[PDB]
């Protein structure tokens, strides 16, 4: 999927951090958020997040739109494992169903509805 | 490497 976070961090390091943070914060989930390749939108100022497990995917989506300063008129989509996630899922549910072997959840965003 | 915390 090409996340710069993976390019910058050896797997063993990611897995150790993800396991530790999930044990430490049972009510939060570790999430990497990055702009998809080719997307015509801003990069986020931060890519590594600790997100409340009860926040919904839809709420997190609107928060990300604000953090990249997107006008409400503009398009944006999330991709998790190359799939647009259900907006009513909580971030904890999305994490449980989609975290990688390093215990991080990865979310890409794009102005195009295809990753 | 710090995490950015999202508040509820």
């Amino acid at each position: 999927m090409k996340f710069q976070y993976k390019e910058d961090h050896p797997f063993e390091y990611r897995k150790k951090e993800g396991e530790k943070i999930r044990k430490k914060y049972p009510d939060r989930v570790p999430v990497i958020v990055e702009k998809a390749p080719k997307a015509r939108v801003p990069d986020l100022d931060k890519r590594k997040y600790l997100v409340p497990s009860d926040l919904t995917v839809g709420q997190f989506y609107f928060l990300i739109r604000k953090r990249i300063h997107l006008r409400p008129e503009d398009a944006l989509f999330f991709f998790v494992n190359n799939t647009i996630p259900p907006t009513s899922a909580t971030m904890g549910q999305l994490y449980e169903d989609n975290h990688e072997e390093d215990y991080f959840l990865y979310v890409a965003y794009s102005d195009e509805s295809v990753y | 490497s710090t995490f950015t915390n999202i508040s509820l």
